[PDB]
C-alpha cells in the first residue's frame, strides 16, 4: 500500500512545530550572526552536504555551534522551512542565491524546482546572464536551454551587457555553434570585434581562437587592420601570425542565411486518415511543401501571429475531451523555429475558440474568440507580456463580434467585423469608432501591408475587395479578383516580397481545388499572376485552414512524403 | 583566487584528511574543512583535487597498510588484513562523504567513478593485488581449507569476513573475487576431490 497521509501530514505539522517553537531543536546553524535552532534528522534526509556533516565521527557528531559560512540567511531560512513543510516560496529575484545555496548545501529536491523555474524564466533580458550562471554551476540541461535559447536572442540582440564579462570556452562554445540566427555573417563578426576590444591583452591570446573559429571570408577583409590599432606595442608574434594564418579554416556558410518568406499553414487536410488535421507549408521560393510539426495536442480552432522578431504563437484551441467531443483550454504554446517543436509556456486566463492572435509593441493581442464567460463584457481581450511571460487585460471592445480579423498598423489594434471597426489606441487603452463599410462580409481574412488596410472576401466568399485608409479613414473599392466563374474561391491575405499577394484556392463543379496566388499591382488596381501554383506539390488543405507570413529554415524541416 | 589561497586550501585539506586516516577525527571541524573543497570545486578545480586525493590515498595506503601486513605475514594475517580493510573502511566513509559532494558534480561532469570506487580500486590495487600479498593470501587460505576438510576445526567467520571483503572489493559484481579465490579453490578441490575418490574406490565397495 502507500502511506498514511493522515500520519505524514501530522507528523510533518509537528516537526515544523518543534522547529518554530525552539524544544527539541538540537544543532543550531551560526550565520553571520543569525540563529537557527533546528533539528539533525531533517537537515539530514535532504541536505546531503548535512547528512554528510552530522553521520561522521568528526566533532560535528558532538557539536551544537556550527558556524556555516558562505551563505545567506534568508537562503537558509527558506530551505530550513521548505524541509520543515514542503513549501518553496519562488519569487522572480531570489532563485540565483537559491539556486546557489542549493547547488552549496547539495539538496536535490529544491535544485530541480529552482532548475524547472530557471527553465521556465529563460527570457531576452536574462539569457546571457541565466548562461554565464548555468557555466558557473554545471547544470546541464539549463546550460542547453540557455545555450540554444541565448544563441537566437543573442543573435538578435548582440547588445546585453553581461556579454562582455564572459569566460573564453562559453564565448568560443557560442560562436563556433551551427545554430546562430542571424540574416548575415558580419553582425557575429563586429560583436566577437567589440567583444576582443572590451578589453586588450587580456584578449590577445583569446584573440588567436575567436578568428578560428569564424570563416575566413571576413579573416581577410577589414577588421584585421582595426585589431593592428589595437595590438599591443612592438608585438610581432600577433600580427604576423595572423598575416601568415589566414589560410584553412574552410569558410562554410551558417544556417542563419537560410531564412526564407514562406507560407505557414495550419490545421490542413491530414494525408493519412489516422488523424484529423496537419499542419503544412508553401516555399513560394523553393516551391516544394515542408511538413511542420502538428499542433500541441492536435490544438484545432487557434491563432497564429508572427512577430516582428519573426517568432510564431499559437493560443487559444480546443482538445477533444476524453460521435462529437472537444474541450476548450486557453493553453499557450511557442513554436521553436530549429527544433521544429512547439515549446509550452504562460497560458492565457479564459479559453477562446478562433482567437485573433495580433503583436503590437512587443505584446501579443488576442482579441475575442468566443469568450468562456459570455457576461455583459462579452471580449475578455487580453494582451501577452513577452518581457514578464504574463498576460494582461486591456480596454474590451465596446461591440459583441463573431468571426471578426484583425491586424495592426500605425502601433495601433485595427479589428474588423461585418460591417464595423473600432481602433485600440494602446497608449491611451481606449476604443475610438472608425469609418462603416457599405457591404455586409463575414469570414474573411485581413493583411495589414503598409500604412493601409485590405479586406479581401467575405460574405463562400467573394472577389470582394475594400481597401481601407488609415490617414484617410474612409473604404474604398478597387477591382474584383477575375477568377473562374461557377467557382468557391478561398481567399487568403497575406504581405510577401514587400508586396500584397492573394492564396486563392479555388474549385470548380465536379472538379478538384487548384491553387493560384496573384500578385495584386497596388498602383494598377489589379491582380497579375505571380505564380501558379502545380498540383504535383501541393495537395488539398481543407476550408478552416490559415495562413500566415513568417521565416523558416529548410535545413531544420523536412519534406513531406506525399504523392502529388 | 589566487593560486596560492588554493594551494593553501588544499594543504590545510590534505593534513585534515591524513589526521583523518590515522584515527584521530574524533576533534575535527567538518565544516572548517568543507568551507574547503565548496570553494574548491566551485572555482573549477576538482581535477587537481581529484589527482591529490589519489596520490594522498595511495601513499598513505602504501606507507602504512603496505608495510602492516607484510610485516605481520604470519602472526594472525587475515586479522590484521580484515582490521586494516575495517579501519579504510571507516575513514572512507567521511571521506566519501565529503569528497562526494565533490562527486555529484565532478563525475556527473567528467565521467569518471566515484570516490569510494576509486578507494576501492586503489586498495584492491595496492594491497590484495600486490607481487607479495596476492600469493602469500592464496597460499594460505588454501592451506587453512585444506586443514579444515582435513577433519580438524578452525576458524569459519574470519573467512566468511574475507570473502565478503573480496565480493565488496569486486566493487562491480564478481570478477575480481572469482579470479583472486574461486579459480585457485578449484583446483585444489580438483584435486584433493580426485584423491580421496581414488582412494575411496579401493578401501571400500559400493555399500
Amino acid at each position: 500500500r502507500q502511506i498514511n497521509t493522515e500520519y505524514a501530514v501530522s507528523l510533518l505539522e509537528q516537526l515544523k512545530l518543534f522547529y518554530e517553537q525552539q524544544l527539541f531543536t538540537d544543532i543550531v546553524l551560526i550565520v553571520e550572526g543569525t540563529e537557527f535552532p533546528c533539528h539533525k534528522m531533517v537537515l539530514a534526509t535532504c541536505s546531503s552536504y548535512f547528512r554528510a556533516m552530522f553521520m561522521s565521527g568528526l566533532s560535528e557528531s558532538k557539536q551544537t555551534h556550527v558556524h556555516l559560512r558562505n551563505v545567506d540567511a534568508a537562503t537558509l531560512q527558506i530551505i530550513i522551512t521548505y524541509a520543515y513543510t514542503g513549501n518553496l516560496a519562488m519569487n522572480d529575484s531570489t532563485v540565483e542565491q537559491l539556486y546557489e545555496t542549493a547547488c552549496f548545501l547539495q539538496v536535490e529536491d529544491v535544485l530541480q524546482r529552482c532548475r524547472e523555474y530557471l527553465i521556465k524564466k529563460i527570457n531576452a533580458e536574462n539569457c546571457v546572464r541565466l548562461l554565464s550562471f548555468a557555466d558557473l554551476f554545471s547544470c546541464e540541461e539549463l546550460k542547453q536551454s540557455a545555450k540554444r535559447m541565448v544563441e537566437h536572442k543573442f543573435t538578435a540582440v548582440y547588445h546585453q551587457d553581461a556579454f562582455m564579462q564572459l569566460s573564453h570556452d562559453l564565448l568560443i562554445d557560442i560562436l563556433s555553434s551551427d545554430n546562430l540566427n542571424v540574416e548575415k555573417e558580419e553582425t557575429v563578426r563586429e560583436a566577437a570585434m567589440l567583444w576582443l576590444e572590451y578589453n586588450t591583452e587580456s584578449r590577445s591570446q583569446y584573440l588567436s581562437s575567436v578568428l578560428s573559429q569564424i570563416r575566413i571570408d571576413a579573416l581577410s577583409e577589414v577588421t584585421q587592420r582595426a585589431w593592428f590599432q589595437g595590438l599591443p606595442p612592438n608585438d610581432k608574434s600577433v600580427v604576423v601570425q595572423g598575416l601568415y594564418k589566414s589560410m584553412p579554416k574552410f569558410f562554410k556558410p551558417r544556417l542563419g542565411m537560410t531564412k526564407e518568406e514562406m507560407m505557414i499553414f495550419i490545421e490542413a487536410s491530414s494525408e493519412n486518415p489516422c488523424s484529423l488535421y496537419s499542419s503544412v507549408c508553401y516555399s513560394p521560393q523553393a516551391e516544394k511543401v515542408y511538413k511542420l510539426c502538428s499542433p500541441p495536442a492536435d490544438l484545432h480552432k487557434v491563432g497564429t501571429v508572427v512577430t516582428p522578431d519573426n517568432d510564431i504563437y499559437i493560443a487559444g484551441g480546443q482538445v477533444p475531451l476524453k460521435q462529437t467531443a472537444f474541450r476548450t483550454v486557453n493553453c499557450f504554446y511557442w513554436f521553436d523555429a530549429q527544433q521544429n517543436t512547439w515549446f509550452p509556456k504562460t497560458p492565457m486566463l479564459f479559453v477562446r475558440i478562433k482567437p485573433s492572435l495580433v503583436c503590437c509593441e512587443g505584446y501579443i493581442y488576442a482579441i475575442g474568440g468566443d469568450s468562456v464567460g459570455g457576461e455583459l463584457n462579452r471580449r475578455t481581450v487580453e494582451r501577452y507580456d513577452t518581457e514578464k511571460d504574463e498576460w494582461t487585460m486591456v480596454s474590451p471592445l465596446p461591440c459583441a463580434w463573431q468571426w471578426s480579423a484583425a491586424v495592426v498598423v500605425h502601433d495601433c489594434i485595427y479589428v474588423m467585423t461585418l460591417n464595423l471597426m473600432y481602433c485600440y489606441f494602446p497608449r491611451s487603452d481606449s476604443w475610438v469608432e472608425m469609418a462603416m463599410r457599405q457591404t455586409s462580409r463575414s469570414f474573411a481574412s485581413a493583411a495589414a501591408f503598409g500604412d493601409k488596410i485590405f479586406y479581401i472576401g467575405g460574405l463562400g466568399s467573394s472577389v470582394t475587395v475594400e481597401i481601407y485608409d488609415v490617414n484617410k479613414n474612409e473604404w474604398k473599392m478597387a477591382a474584383n479578383i477575375p477568377a473562374k466563374r461557377y467557382s468557391d474561391p478561398c481567399v487568403r491575405a497575406v504581405v510577401i516580397s514587400n508586396s500584397l499577394c492573394v492564396f486563392m484556392r479555388e474549385t470548380h463543379l465536379n472538379e478538384r481545388a487548384k491553387y493560384v496566388t496573384y500578385q495584386y499591382d497596388l498602383e494598377l488596381d489589379r491582380w497579375s499572376l505571380r505564380q501558379h501554383i502545380s498540383e504535383r506539390v501541393l495537395w488539398d488543405l481543407g476550408r478552416d485552414f490559415r495562413c500566415t507570413v513568417g521565416k523558416l529554415y529548410p535545413s531544420c524541416l523536412e519534406e513531406s512524403p506525399w504523392k502529388p | 583566487m589566487d593560486e596560492k589561497y588554493v594551494n593553501s586550501i588544499w594543504d590545510l585539506l590534505k593534513n585534515a584528511i591524513q589526521e583523518i586516516q590515522r584515527k584521530n577525527n574524533s576533534g575535527l571541524s567538518f565544516e572548517e574543512l568543507y568551507r574547503n573543497a565548496y570553494t574548491m570545486v566551485l572555482h573549477k578545480h576538482g581535477e587537481k583535487l581529484y589527482t591529490g586525493l589519489r596520490e594522498v590515498v595511495t601513499e598513505h595506503l602504501i606507507n602504512k597498510v603496505r608495510e602492516d601486513v607484510l610485516n605481520s605475514l604470519n602472526n594472525n594475517f587475515l586479522q590484521t588484513l580484515n582490521q586494516a580493510w575495517n579501519d579504510h573502511q571507516t575513514a572512507m566513509v567521511m571521506i566519501r562523504d565529503i569528497l562526494m559532494y565533490m562527486d555529484r558534480v565532478y563525475v556527473q561532469q567528467n565521467n569518471v567513478e566515484n570516490v569510494y570506487n576509486l578507494g576501492l580500486i586503489i586498495f584492491r590495487d595496492q594491497v590484495v593485488r600486490y607481487g607479495c600479498i596476492r600469493d602469500h593470501l592464496r597460499q594460505t587460505l588454501l592451506d587453512m581449507i585444506a586443514r579444515e576438510r582435513k577433519g580438524e576445526v578452525v576458524d569459519r567467520g574470519a573467512i566468511r569476513n574475507a570473502c565478503q571483503m573480496l565480493m565488496i572489493l569486486g566493487l562491480e559484481g564478481r570478477s575480481v573475487y572469482e579470479e583472486d579465490f574461486e579459480a585457485p579453490f578449484l583446483e585444489m578441490s580438483a584435486e584433493f576431490f580426485q584423491m580421496e575418490s581414488q582412494k575411496f574406490l579401493a578401501e571400500n565397495s559400493a555399500s
